[PDB]
């Protein structure tokens, strides 16, 4: 769930 | 005339490519969106 | 180069069909999330 | 000839704000979404 | 969650 | 949640 997290983030 | 309708269609492809990275990047991020969606029903329901 | 300036056009409007198509889906498809994000809740809390 | 791709272009023009408007509803739809699956997480887990 | 709500079918 | 499921699929 950190790298959903971290990819939120990254591609907004 | 012929020249700034030249120029103007270049605006209009630069803003489509534009349209079309943010496109992929709203998708890959729906994708992100779903997973977690589902991944919330199996732990819950 | 009015006849390559149509081109041009054709294929921008080409792509802006695409564009259109795409977003379609996409909003059918945050609109399938929400559903699952409201259920979820439900279910829940 | 030359008026008329003038007006082709004004129509792209038009679609393509439509577009970028729809788009910008889009992000903040998804922002709430991401929001929302974020928030039952930590209910739940 | 109504700010949510709200939301949803405003910017929808 | 299967037409849901269905449908993701189907619209992605
Ligand atoms: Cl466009």
């Amino acid at each position: 769930w950190e790298e959903w997290d971290r990819e939120i983030e990254n591609y907004t | 005339r012929m020249k700034q309708i030249e120029d103007k269609i270049e605006e209009i492809e630069s803003k489509q490519k534009k349209i079309e990275n943010e496109i992929a990047r709203i998708k890959k991020l729906l994708q992100l969106t779903v997973w977690g969606i589902k991944q919330l029903q199996a732990r819950i329901l």
